[PDB]
């Protein structure tokens, strides 16, 4: 999903904001890997 | 010259406070921001 890097700490474990409560809440019982990736404009315009 | 306040025998609204603050990073152990919004503790000392 899309989320700015200015709120990368909202998805951190133990946070008390509205995203971790009502929106997507991560399950930690299985090996996860959260990745905050930035897709640049040229390659974004390439593949629609 | 930083200010310090101590709050005892008190109650507080987390949604009121977090409506004005864009949190960028929190690091801590022995407690979590979710725990501070749920549990009750003896005293609260704030420096800012
Ligand atoms: C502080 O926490 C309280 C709850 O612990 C939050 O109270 C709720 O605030 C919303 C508005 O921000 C209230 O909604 C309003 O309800 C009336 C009911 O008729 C409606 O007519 C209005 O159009 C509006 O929707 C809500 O009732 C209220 N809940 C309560 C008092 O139990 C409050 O939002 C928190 N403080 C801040 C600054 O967010
Ligand atoms: C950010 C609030 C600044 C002022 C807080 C001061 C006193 C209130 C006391 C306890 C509430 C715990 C703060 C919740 C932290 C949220 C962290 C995040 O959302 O990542
Ligand atoms: C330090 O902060 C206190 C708290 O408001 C203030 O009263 C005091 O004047 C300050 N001292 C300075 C700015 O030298």
């Amino acid at each position: 999903f899309a989320l700015p890097l200015s709120m990368k700490s909202t998805l951190a474990i133990g946070s008390a904001e509205a995203i971790s409560m009502f929106n997507y809440n991560q399950d930690y019982s299985n090996p996860t890997c959260r990745i905050h990736a930035t897709i640049n404009s040229n390659v974004s315009s390439s593949l629609n | 010259n930083y200010s310090r306040r101590v709050f005892t025998n008190c109650n507080y609204n987390l949604t009121k406070l977090l409506s004005l603050v864009e949190v960028d990073e929190f690091v801590c152990d022995k407690t979590t921001p979710e725990s501070l919004a749920t549990g009750c503790y003896s005293s609260l000392v704030v420096d800012w």
